[PDB]
RNA sequence: UUACAGACUUAAGCAGUGGAGCAUGUUAUUUAAUUCGAUAAUCCACGACUAACCUUACCAUAUUUUGAAUAUUAUAAUAAUUAAAUUAUUAUAUUACAGGCGUUACAUUGUUGUCUUUAGUUCGUGCUGCAAAGUUUUAGAUUAAGUUCAUAAACGAACAAAACUCCAUAUAUAUAAUUUUAAUUAUAUAUAAUUUUAUAUUAUUUAUUAAUAUAAAGAAAGGAAUUAAGACAAAUCAUAAUGAUCCUUAUAAUAUGGGUAAUAGACGUGCUAUAAUAAAAUGAUAAUAAAAUUAUAUAAAAUAUAUUUAAUUAUAUUUAAUUAA
């Protein structure tokens, strides 16, 4: 008998499993960024097996529009403004959906990944969160203050005086 | 255990280099902080034949330090091996990044086999709130690791049609809401970042709508049937977006020219 | 597949049955595992990832992005060595190739006498033992171009064994006057010539030969008068196995013409007593020699 | 294949010294200003002392700051010459050297460890990875820094005919082109192990309507049979061996005067025989190319070491 | 720089950069190209 | 100094420059100052991707003197350490200094402008000449062109390169529960061409060939990056950095105001216009884009005034949504 390589080392080795939606309740939308694709697609790809073994439907990576940056300089330090190089930086984006699931189990997703997270990736999580019309107890500014502050000096009060 | 560095008394009895292993602790632990136990060169003492260093030599390397070493040395003048052959042991920096970068891929593989099977033990059944007792929808956001203004924002969404006001009441409502209805949509949606925490705009919007709904559900002094529901503010947010509302006529549906499958009898005789 | 705990129990360590258990229990046994053609998140090899490996794997206790020990519960104290030796053999020595283990053993005899034995098969053992080397002009040369003066090293050096094979060789180096030795070396065993030598010490009678404008008046003498000449002829005189000469250099003194002079007179111009005999029909006799014979 | 492996392309995100993604953009540029900042510090930590006439310079390459949600890695790369106790002996055994001191103070002391003051300067948890390089040729940053800051008496009245021969023997001078050749044959020799093993595998077949949607061909052990981690991952690593370096140097060392030594290859052939495409890091450099300046003052005033190494 | 002396007391660190700016000190005093005394403000 | 080739030029074509007004830079002159460069090609909307203050480097007046740094030595205030002394921090003081858009790009680092040529250079071996050297056919053929090919006592290797490549384009797979919708899309991966094929003709070094046409197949038609050497001791010490030399109650530092916006002539570069193949109004189930931007914000609709039914334009009031497919 030759060694028996069990499911969960085999699965490391292919494409990461999905788990069917059956409702249809968006919980959370993680969208990801950096400025390189390849730890993006990475660490994208990690999320949705972390999401499978914690019962997270999940889909994506959505790949969204890259944002382009451009900078055009002047070669020279001083002078000869007719040389000019460019420079561009691209944001890479991914947006990674998950559904019908309870709020406990979102934060541990977000929680574990975070853990693990990737150099070089950013990470940005809208919760939605379904709720009823009424609740039960419930879900001043500094200039104003020193206005009145100041009306009440005396430099203000000598002249309110009526 | 993870204090015996600090507790050379214990040493004695150890491996040789364990014993080692420990004073090292100590000193890379202690730093400026680290004064010479007598314990502790005599554990040193009891290593001078894993090492073959003299006896001698240990008392003073533990007292002295580099330079006692360089005394011991009797010179401080070793060649200059800056420029020595390569000897085809080591790999270059640009290499060791792609070894790096194996180690890493390792790494997340180890979890992924091992670790996040181990994630199924928290897995919930999903409680899906009723969509009719929980028609609002509370949108968060969450800037991981970084601190965002936006964070504390809150959003606050919800179809008319679903919060149970009467068809008087419900226009009253659709009026006073002005730009945050939209008509087309049927959704109310109203956001706030005014307060520096996402759980106090949270209850900021919530007590505005329990006030628009008492003033909608009290058409005592005025129900503003008169008045007809204002749309311009949605008319101009349609004209900046493209409307792809065109389909192909039924009537050049021609379903009689789409091919026909064709009988395969391999695929009928492997079927059965 | 799935597998029962006891097959997999005698594989797998005992941390790490449990996770195979509860991957068994929810991916179920029908899965079809598809394959990604975007992101390869396992490596190109087959691992059950059971092992740390000391090398390819991060270095438990060391620091890094994905150190999971808290800051201070790092266990590396000593930075003198490198932490993660290369691993198996510890060298990627590429194949065909040898580690320069030995530098300054190396000898230019030696490396002159393994190229031409692969160039041409003389024996390198002849080269590395038999043969003596002697530098006879050293200079520097240039060449006017329009980058400007290229200087380069000319070596001239005379090889023999001391018993009738010398040869001449000449070299030339832009870099060091080593290289143009090391050429003059290599070029000399492949000019390597016997000369003849009467009684294998001296010439046979007198030569007047004349190389471009070096004229040479080269005399034969007696055992034991030793090599009275032009230096130059000294030098290769004794690389010869010439022990007894005499001679004069008239009109061009010129050290590189009066080598390449004297070994073409040396095979041009003489002939032995043997060749002179057969072509004349006739017996030539050494009264010297008969005198002492029996 | 050579960018969808982890051993045989550079990631894009490592031509970056600073790897990090911020929405907050203020904070971003916050995180870059630091990471230059501790830079320069570091190399100020670099030399020390021991006494008055033993002054250790260890040569210390640009820091690479990881950047990710929950932590900072500064990671980089360091040369010492241990020229006090070079020795046979086991006496470094009972005593810490300055090097070990240094570098014990950036993650092991407990009281005054440089990551914890690093990780309020950052508000994140900061982690430092000090990696021992051998040689000095092995970076380009830290080859320029030896040279413009320890080989001054060798250079600074002209290249001494030794010192240059030193820089034209370090390497032998390995065959590009047969180098080339033996990686792409064992590229191939593992593609066609595993085409060869999956014919296998579907010929012994390992539903017939299920025979016409599912991809999955079998067993794991069968289709990766012979591929270990003792045979595929040394074999198709990149940037294993040097093949070229060009030292350049310049300035005053009463006019300024620049000399040039050239000696190997400039160039990769593993792209041009072989499916395998080249990429750009900055898409201005080439990936085989590593290049880095140094500059140091003398009495005449600036001069520079440009030193560029080509690893394939 | 001027923190690391007391945070680690142990090690010695030299400072390249103001070391040298020193050497540059001494040497234009001893070429008498040295820096004119400061008035007080006292005079 | 010869011949050939190459571009360089010229031609043709479209719209301009040179003329008017204005904008802008420069010069000259003026001024307490009108800061300073750059200033043929290779300066002149250049440095400068915004000069009311600031910026600022200039001028007038007033004011500061170890100054922003490091170290030394004192003095204190403070916290720890150690049995009141020590050490930490902070302030003050002390003196070496700090500081300098002061001079020197013709003393420098780095960067850049301008040009040339790359089958370019070196290395190894072989061969020719006594040798310095040469490496020979060849002043080859061919292409728009290293374009492609052939050849010689030369044969290789290395770089220089070309290319490989990345981009665009075409197609395939994957991803999106097609309400973040643009699925006519987004972005990862891979494929594709340096096109191929036959046919007749015209030349040839006629052969296993070129130039053409012709039919056939195909979405296939465009770009990029970087350097090899050398010259102008070309620009920059005003992006920052270095030596020398000079200032140190001032050539350093701060504040208020002024100047950099002056105006005879001259020059560069732009804008607007001199009317009918062309200007002006109006066009609401709203003809038709792309690429960007919005936490040191982008600002909807509405209302009010100019203002007239309304619209249009400008501003105010108010501040919806979005920190974003
Ligand atoms: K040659
Ligand atoms: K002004
Ligand atoms: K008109
Ligand atoms: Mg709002
Ligand atoms: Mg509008
Ligand atoms: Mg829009
Ligand atoms: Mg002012
Ligand atoms: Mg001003
Ligand atoms: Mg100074
Ligand atoms: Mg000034
Ligand atoms: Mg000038
Ligand atoms: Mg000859
Ligand atoms: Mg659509
Ligand atoms: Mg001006
Ligand atoms: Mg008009
Ligand atoms: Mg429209
Ligand atoms: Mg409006």
């Amino acid at each position: 008998s030759t060694r028996p390589y069990p499911v969960n080392v085999e699965a490391v080795y292919y494409a990461p499993l999905k788990l069917p939606i059956k409702y249809g309740d968006l919980v959370a939308d993680i969208q990801l960024r950096s400025y390189d694709n390849e730890n993006l697609d990475f660490y994208s790809d990690f999320i949705l097996r972390t999401g499978y073994y914690l019962g997270i439907p999940l889909t994506g990576p959505k790949p969204l529009p890259t944002r382009r940056e451009r900078w055009t300089v002047i070669k020279s330090p001083f002078v000869h403004a007719k040389s000019k190089e460019n420079f561009e930086r691209h944001t890479h984006k991914r947006l990674i959906r998950a559904w019908d699931t309870n709020p406990e189990v979102l934060q541990m997703l977000i929680a574990y990944i975070t853990k693990h997270s990737m150099a070089g990736v950013g990470m940005k999580c809208n919760f939605f969160q379904r709720s009823e019309i009424s609740l039960d107890l419930g879900s001043t500014s500094a200039v104003g203050q020193k206005v009145l502050e100041l009306l009440d000096s005396p430099d203000f009060k000598k002249h309110l005086e009526k | 255990s993870a204090d015996l560095y600090m507790h050379p008394e214990k040493w004695k009895g150890l491996p040789p280099q364990r014993i080692l292993e420990l004073y090292w602790e100590r000193m890379a632990r202690l730093g400026s902080e680290y004064k010479p136990n007598k314990d502790e060169l005599n554990a040193l003492l009891t290593t001078s034949e894993y090492s073959n260093v003299p006896v001698n030599d240990i008392k003073k390397l533990y007292h002295r330090g580099e330079q006692g070493a360089i005394d011991i040395k009797g010179g401080n003048v070793n060649r200059d091996n800056s420029l020595r052959p390569f000897m085809f042991d080591e790999l270059p920096s640009q290499a060791q990044e792609l070894v790096a970068q194996h180690r890493e891929q390792r790494f997340y593989n180890r979890l992924a086999a091992y670790e996040l099977p181990l994630l199924a033990q928290y897995r919930q059944e999903y409680k899906r709130p009723s969509p009719e007792s929980h028609p609002v929808t509370y949108r968060y956001t969450s800037y991981v690791g970084e601190e965002h203004p936006n964070s504390r924002k809150v959003v606050l969404s919800v179809k008319t049609k679903e919060l149970g006001l009467e068809e008087k009441s419900l226009h009253k409502f659709r009026i006073l809401a002005r730009s945050r209805y939209d008509h087309t949509t049927d959704i109310f949606k109203m956001s706030s970042d005014k307060f520096e925490h996402a759980s106090q705009n949270a209850r900021y919007l919530h007590d505005i709508l329990q006030r628009l709904l008492a003033e909608s559900k009290d058409l005592t002094e005025d129900d503003f049937s008169d008045v007809p529901l204002d749309t311009r503010h949605t008319i101009a947010k349609s004209l900046r977006k493209k409307k792809r509302d065109y389909e192909f006529p039924e009537h050049w549906k021609r379903p009689e020219d789409a091919p026909k499958k064709k009988f395969d009898i391999v695929d009928q005789l492997l079927s059965t | 597949q799935h597998y029962d705990e006891s097959l997999l129990s005698r594989y797998y360590p005992e941390s790490l049955l449990k996770s195979i258990k509860l991957a068994q229990q929810t991916i179920p046994e029908d899965t079809k595992f598809r394959v990604s053609r975007n992101v390869e998140f396992a490596p190109p090899y087959l691992d059950d990832f059971t092992k740390i490996h000391p090398f390819w794997d991060y270095k438990p206790g060391m620091p890094h992005l994905h150190a999971q020990e808290e800051n201070n519960n790092f266990s590396i104290f000593r930075w003198d060595q490198v932490q993660q030796p290369l691993p198996g053999e510890g060298n990627i020595l590429p194949p065909g190739v040898s580690l320069p283990n030995d530098g300054g053993r190396k000898s230019k005899s030696a490396d002159v006498a393994a190229g031409l034995h692969k160039q041409t098969g003389v024996d390198p053992d002849y080269i590395t033992r038999k043969l003596t080397m002697k530098p006879l002009v050293m200079k520097r040369v240039s060449n006017q171009t329009g980058k400007g003066k290229i200087a380069s090293f000319y070596a001239l050096v005379v090889v023999g064994d001391k018993n009738g094979m010398v040869g001449l060789g000449e070299g030339k180096s832009r870099e060091e006057m080593s290289k143009a030795i090391f050429k003059a070396h290599w070029d000399a065993v492949r000019n390597l010539k016997e000369i003849p030598r009467y009684e294998n010490r001296t010439i046979y009678g007198d030569i007047d030969f004349r190389y471009h404008g070096v004229k040479l008046h080269l005399r034969s003498a007696k055992p034991g008068f030793g090599l009275r000449v032009n230096h130059v002829i000294f030098e290769i005189c004794e690389c010869a196995g010439i022990k007894d000469l005499s001679g004069k250099v008239y009109k061009s003194r010129n050290d590189m013409n009066i080598a390449k002079g004297t070994i073409e007179a040396f095979t041009k111009a003489q002939k032995t007593l043997d060749e002179v005999a057969l072509g004349r029909g006739k017996k030539l006799v050494d009264v010297r020699k008969v005198y002492y014979s029996s | 294949g050579n960018i969808n492996n982890k051993l045989q392309h550079l990631n894009n995100m490592n031509n970056w010294n600073t790897q990090i993604y911020n929405y907050n953009k203020n904070m971003e540029i916050m995180n870059t200003m630091n990471d230059k900042l501790i830079n320069k510090l570091l190399y100020k930590m670099m030399t020390l002392k021991l006494n008055n006439m033993n002054i250790n310079k260890i040569i210390m390459s640009k820091t690479i700051n990881q950047h990710s949600l929950n932590k900072l890695n500064i990671k980089f790369y360091y040369y010492n010459n241990d020229i006090n106790n070079n020795n046979n002996n086991n006496n470094n055994n009972y005593y810490m050297n300055m090097m070990n001191k240094l570098m014990n103070i950036m993650n092991n002391n407990m009281n005054n460890n440089l990551c914890n003051i690093l990780s309020y300067y950052y508000k994140k948890k900061v982690t430092i990875e000090p990696i021992k390089l051998s040689y000095i040729y092995l970076n380009s940053d830290i080859f320029s820094k030896y040279i413009s800051l320890n080989d001054m008496d060798k250079y600074n009245n002209g290249i001494l005919t030794n010192y240059q021969r030193m820089l034209n023997n370090i390497m032998p001078k390995l065959n590009d082109h047969n180098i080339s050749m033996n990686y792409i044959n064992n590229i191939n020799n593992i593609n066609n192990n595993k085409y060869n093993n999956m014919i296998n595998l579907l010929n012994n077949n390992n539903n017939n309507y299920n025979n016409n949607n599912n991809n999955y061909i079998g067993n794991i052990n069968n289709i990766y049979n012979n591929m270990t981690i003792d045979n595929i991952p040394m074999d198709i690593l990149m940037y294993k061996y040097l093949v070229g370096w060009s030292i350049k140097f310049k300035g005053r060392l009463g006019r300024t005067s620049t000399t040039n030594l050239l000696n190997g290859t400039f160039n990769n052939k593993k792209y041009l025989w072989s499916n395998i495409n080249n990429n750009y890091k900055l898409n201005y450099i080439p990936s085989n190319h590593n290049l880095y300046n140094n500059s140091n003052i003398n009495k005449n005033g600036k001069y520079n070491i440009k030193v560029k190494l080509n690893f394939i | 720089f001027r923190h690391l002396k007391t945070l680690y007391p142990d090690i010695e660190f030299v400072d390249l950069e103001e070391q040298y700016r020193l050497s540059m000190v001494e040497a234009k005093k001893r070429r008498g190209k040295g820096a004119p005394k400061k008035m007080k403000k006292d005079a």
